[PDB]
């Protein structure tokens, strides 16, 4: 397949070829043009707060060690020995000043440097150039209010610019709330779906909620529960959708601070969020204080998703075109009482974790939509994302980005896939930029 | 067990061992086997309401954890060691049961098929609460659905059971430390 | 069990439950365990003639079904719900046994290896036929052959056993509703 | 591999490269040139007799919904939602007026039309063109005496013409018997063989029976039992072999009406078939009435096989080059007593079903022959099908098609593989026809 | 069993059958079940020193063989039929235990997870050594490590147990004929 | 990938691209350029000593039958029927005068000839040319002191020449000891590693022993035990490394006759080896008699390895780029007492067999080093084998081949990978020779 020419996503992001969820050659191509190029979620400050603390993380199919340095910074390195390629670290988290390879005993620092080689003097003499044998380092590591992302491509925009118009929506919760903590360890489960299936769902899919999650809505008594079985449509003005230049997007459901949490947490959460909102009005204004306590379903392009207020935080780690390893953490506000944080974390896993009953509703949808992309008669078929097309705006006086002023639509699908196509058909960041110089105009056509 | 000598043994595991090695009561082991076989039968036929009514105590904690992989020699890193795949009280189990029974739970059509294998049953009365029964058992749980989906779960269960309404022994605590860190079964949406 | 409330439970499964929850006879459960363990031992060592002679009654129905996947809400479509993977009388079991023992059964060289795991044994005398013993049990059956072929079967067995020649209890009915719709084991050529 | 030029099947179908059973690139090519082009078995009238009745079926690796329309016709559609590609139907059979997608709740009719979209007015307004969003329909659906076949290629010959000379042999049992019913549900088992291994075996392999099935012949006491361990050769005139332009073929074993059925059914069946034959003599003549009660081992090209009289009906559903999902039904004559039909159906499954002891004899043969096609030193080796070559005829006054007047030979292999090669090297039906204009001459050479 | 008639049965398997079919002692079967469940518990929590001290006799032979695939009709080829995956005396088991417990056994960090399922327990006293207990049982052994490595072992165990120090019954022989010829579990580094 | 041009191994064998352990296209290419071209281990005289004795063996991914002929020679044939490709032999060893196919009953002799075809006269008449239908024969089968190797390529050097300078080191144990026997049957286990990972480890990796095998060294009390945890370095003059033109190489650890065997065998073995050495001094000289009782870790290129004195004998049978089937036999000296041979064989399996505790130490190292070769950021990375480079010699007056006069180094890696690269980039043996005309000069540079 010629990725320069092949139209995998049609103009304005209106449709995508179904093969994108199934084609292994394209998956391999995504390793280069999506995962090696873009910002990927690694960890949070709260999980590696002290010098020497480390975790392992996936970046695409690669594994990295992410380590807190003595100077307070974070550096990340390929989890691969520079001698004969053995995996250095076999655990998920810990604290150490370095990592020793179990094959021939080479010792690397937390800073990636080759610090020791057994019997170096007797074996190598002065001939081993250890300065050139440090672990292969992730070129870019940056923080968004404690959330640590990495990028293998030195040419990438800074993380903040990459978030584009999405940052404005995230800041009330990520910054102005006083800050979030990530509660680990994550749940980890393999699903037989393409990574794009859950990514697209979290970025922009409110339409599915009442139907897909009918049983969880009816059974859990959460605040979006009026939707069960499409019994009722969220009223006019219940929310909006947004998307951005580099592909990140989200839905906003106004005021939905208790999110998917069952009635056992609703009064407590609605009290807490409302109290903080009242304080925030004076600081960031009424609209942004309201956004703080509004439910955001967001994907940070390509494969990091979240539900704010619900507190669900996801990494869709790619394995192959029909295999994804799902990591699920909880996010909590730092100034919440500890007992509330604990219950919120359990509730995140209860609803969206490995035995999350809500997430279970999505399984067959994501897996079969993905697997159908391999089927002969479906490869060249068109997945539709035209809902709300022709009603999006850009440059609004209040809400930035390409915005659909309605709670349910496919605005964020279009922006996600516009960026995806621009990357797949480009060889580097400069070409992506050239392919994106009229991004908002393309999305707001007709 | 001396865990200073048996270097791989956790304090918790050593404590649980001691419970069963002492006062062996053959009648109790048989009662426990019956209790667990009947519980597994109810679950296998998806009689979830009957399971709640007959097997689960009002004060239950039903907990399945997934423990982060850490170095055997680790002693500095102190953050949350595990997350809760399940950590349910009775009302939370009821929510999950209603979710299973809801006619708009699309994933349950066509009907799932469950088969449970319960083995290695041990039972011992609590030393201090003469009405608290400790039961340990292992489960293989086979779930088949949709023609060719087959998921097999493996676990050890540390239970406490206590006489409740009508003198019926019911589950008041189940604790499972799930042995596979990354699930390869699509989800853990089964009652271990 | 109230199957109007426990929406996922079949009438058949509810009836089978009732059988065991009532008059528990510990001695019977132990007899049943012995009967089934010995049966599995004979099958595992491929003593098929001994299995017929010692374990299988002349009036046996040995039945394993595969049920078509239908909607949970289905109530109009009425055609044959299941096919018979096995539905054998004694003479038909004998044919299968002779096929296993035939020296020109090429697939049996090199010799197959079977290992059976029988669990969850329950036993109850029939209410009306005081000589009819109902036994329920679950089986994991592992078949290995030809270096790297490994097939694992999982099933629940609803048996009736009755005293026959010499007072020996023998299988007069086995019913298995096989839980996987599409087999991933090359065939179902094993005696569950 | 260049499929225009590569000789995968030699002249006259005399041999085939062993790689055809193992090569995944060729499997992918077969999806286009074999499965998307030819007639594939779907279901029988007896399984979907009433309006709204449906089943799912595979066509190659694709899955379709096959539905009885209100007007009595049958239409078939891809089991894939037109919105974002989720699998519509998760059951194997049922009755419904339509199918609702569990993702976003789109509702399709039994006629494939998009009938409803949740909240269409509020979300899409008048902008959703539902008339262009019907399920992707199988272009051709036709019946052969109740047996329903589908073809994705509008250009295919009618099913009757496609059966070619094979139809003459099938009609006594399929038509003149008063009609057959298919007894469901089928057994379903995955084997580690290429779909062509069982297809070739059923189309033309009498040679294997005495040896492969020695144990089943000795143990079951069926009427072909004199063959066990090659103890005896079927006498001269015991049968014949035939093949046809579009690849279908069969063996005929004269008078073998009880087929593989154990002695428990032999007297009953031999009485029933003989009685009907006596009636049919007056209607279709002695030869064709005899064919009615003769055992036919047939493959309807590419992947549907049967044993008439035995009543075995097979679909070899392709998964990959060494994986096939085997569907096994029973066929019975409609006017048989119900109790006989029931016993015949059980006997079909007893012998050839998931625990079919006869079918078990074939496992290692099909699986290893297939898997050996991947092995380096065997890929370019030649599978032989020359038995009886130079003794076939065409245009016989009594028996039509390319015919070998002997019970055991490889005539039907040659015709099967001649058609296979003509399809693999052709881009469309017109090219197949051009490649087949001297089909019978090629098969009757030397 | 007549192995001239039951053509697939080995002389060894027929001999082992006879042992259990005769004098059934229900109390013995229960003792054996306890012994094996406790042994499996110690192994599962990786209490290998405790296993040696409490479960393994000083005179033990701990043997697991892998048998070469030969023709069912073979009677000329006479060379070594099997190799020993294990064939350990007490000191050799101790070496393996020390290897497991060594802090530089890199493969044991992060800590492995074991779950054992013991079924089909049969027990019979030796005819001639009234202090020798024959125990047969089957094991499914599940080993999980390093996120997504999962290995499942299946075997039948022919044991002899004898009263040792302090009257504690200990394993004096275990024999396993491993049913899979080519292992698909990375290794057989588990105590069956 | 263009194998003529791609530098997979750098000059002097100093590094290799990590993708060589992961790339499936290269694995397929190795089937042609490595496995179909080179000498592969089949069996030993001791396992098929009598006429009609046979075993099955893998040669690459192909399976062969290896049979003792009536004239005392050994011939080997593809385990594939010449009719329709079924696997002929399903057992691992036996005695027979021929092999009959279970499909259609064709009978082949132990000499590969098609001897019988069921009902040949009635079916084929005189038309079947059985003389052209013998099993596909392995072109070359040769013996090195009872160890039988095969090669599919008629153009290969004789086995003795192929062993090159390695033969000199093997002869004291393989020849002058009076001869070895192979004790079967082998252990067989699948590991998730590339075949090259254990091959490279056995050919030249002494560096790993003290660290990788720290626990086995500490626990077993063997004679190399001073190495545990890198507690001590083998003293100067403790051993050497060698490599050869066609890729075979080994380490020599002087005097280490009890090898990995636990203390229970040490006194007995050290007595036996020393006594034979004393006799051999007079026959082959002091140096070569010493080599006899010195521990050799050797790979016979490509995928046969051994530890002499320890008695471990390995075949790393390739399955795919990250899958290898490991066969483990024991080697014993014929004139050892039978009881010692038995205990030695058990000890070989105890340490390096399916539950070999030493071999278990290597699992994660080989598997992860292999699997990392598939990871995107590691494919183009360089595995290093520069230890000892610039200190190797050729043409030494005492020790032949390219030799590093030190116990620990990477000399044998360099020679292994030099030959590997020369084969991968060559179309035939003549091209390999042309690519190897300055082999020792390349290895001894700098
Ligand atoms: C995309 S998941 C979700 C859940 C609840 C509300 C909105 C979105
Ligand atoms: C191809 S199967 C078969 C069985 C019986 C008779 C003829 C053919
Ligand atoms: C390559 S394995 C090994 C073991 C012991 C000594 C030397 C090498
Ligand atoms: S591979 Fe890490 S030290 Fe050699
Ligand atoms: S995928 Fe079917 S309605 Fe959206
Ligand atoms: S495939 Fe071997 S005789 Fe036909
Ligand atoms: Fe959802
Ligand atoms: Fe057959
Ligand atoms: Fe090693």
């Amino acid at each position: 397949m010629n990725y320069n020419n092949k139209i995998l996503v049609s103009e304005s992001g209106l449709s995508q070829k179904h093969l994108i969820h199934g084609d292994e050659e394209l998956f391999q191509h995504e390793l280069k043009t999506i995962f090696a190029r873009n910002w990927l979620f690694l960890t949070h400050d709260s999980l590696i707060p002290a010098p020497g603390d480390y975790v392992t993380a996936k970046m695409g199919i690669d594994e990295v060690i992410v380590s807190r340095q003595n100077d307070g910074s974070i550096r990340a390195f390929l989890n691969v020995c520079r001698h004969r390629g053995k995996t250095l670290v076999s655990v998920e988290a810990g604290n150490a000043k370095g990592f020793v390879c179990s094959y021939h005993g080479w010792g690397f620092g937390s800073n990636g440097e080759l610090q020791s080689v057994p019997f170096e003097k007797d074996l190598y003499g002065e001939s081993l150039n250890k300065k050139c044998l440090g672990l292969k380092e992730v070129a870019r590591v940056e923080s968004f209010h404690g959330f640590i992302y990495g990028c293998f491509d030195q040419e990438a925009p800074p993380l903040m610019d990459y978030l584009g118009d999405a940052a404005w929506y995230l800041e009330p919760m990520f910054k102005h709330s006083g800050g979030l903590e990530l509660v680990g360890p994550p749940g980890k489960v393999v699903i037989k779906a393409n990574w794009k299936a859950p990514a697209e769902n979290f970025v922009g899919d409110a339409y599915h909620v009442g139907w897909t999650h009918a049983s969880s809505l009816r059974s859990g008594e959460s605040i979006f529960s009026s939707l069960a079985g499409n019994a009722a449509l969220p009223p006019e003005g219940a929310g909006l959708q947004m998307t951005s230049k580099y592909g990140s997007g989200m839905g906003v459901l106004w005021d939905g601070y208790s999110g998917v949490h069952s009635a056992d947490l609703v009064p407590e959460l609605m009290a807490f969020g409302g109290a903080k909102q009242e304080r925030l009005n004076k600081e960031i204004g009424d609209v942004r204080a309201r956004i703080y306590r509004s439910h955001l379903n967001c994907t940070v392009f390509p494969n990091n998703s979240m539900l704010t207020c619900s507190g669900v935080f996801k990494v869709w780690n790619p394995i192959d075109a029909n295999t994804t390893e799902v990591w699920t953490y909880a996010i909590v506000e730092k100034d919440m009482p500890e007992d509330l944080k604990r219950r919120l974390a359990d509730s995140v896993q209860r609803t969206f974790g490995p035995a999350g009953f809500w997430e279970s509703d999505d399984n067959d949808n994501m897996e079969t939509a993905s697997q159908n992309g391999k089927k002969y008669q479906s490869r060249d078929s068109d997945l539709l994302s035209n809902l709300g097309f022709g009603e999006d705006v850009y440059g609004d006086a209040v809400y930035p980005g390409v915005v659909g002023k309605s709670a349910i639509g496919e605005t964020s699908y279009r922006g996600f896939y516009r960026a995806y196509q621009a990357h797949v058909s480009s060889s580097n960041w400069a070409e992506f930029e050239h392919a994106s110089s009229t991004w908002h105009t393309e999305l707001t056509k007709t | 067990i001396n865990i200073q000598e048996d270097k791989l043994v956790s304090a918790h595991d050593a404590e649980e061992i001691l419970r069963f090695f002492n006062c062996h009561d053959s009648a109790l082991q048989q009662e426990a086997t019956t209790l667990l076989t009947q519980e597994a039968h109810l679950l296998d036929i998806q009689a979830y309401r009957a399971w709640l009514e007959h097997c689960v105590g009002s004060e239950v904690q039903y907990q399945v954890i997934s423990r982060e992989l850490r170095a055997a020699s680790e002693r500095r890193y102190k953050l949350n060691e595990a997350m809760n795949v399940y950590n349910e009280n009775f009302q939370q189990l009821k929510v999950r049961v209603e979710h299973q029974l809801d006619p708009q739970n699309w994933g349950n059509s066509p009907k799932l098929r469950f088969t449970r294998f319960i083995t290695n049953v041990q039972a011992a009365m609590d030393v201090n609460d003469k009405e608290l029964l400790h039961i340990r058992s292992n489960v293989i749980l086979h779930r088949a659905r949709r023609g060719n989906q087959v998921d097999v779960f493996y676990a050890a269960r540390e239970d406490k059971w206590k006489r409740g309404e009508g003198g019926v022994r019911k589950l008041v605590q189940r604790f499972v430390d799930y042995p596979e860190r990354i699930l390869q079964t699509h989800n853990l949406m089964v009652f271990l």
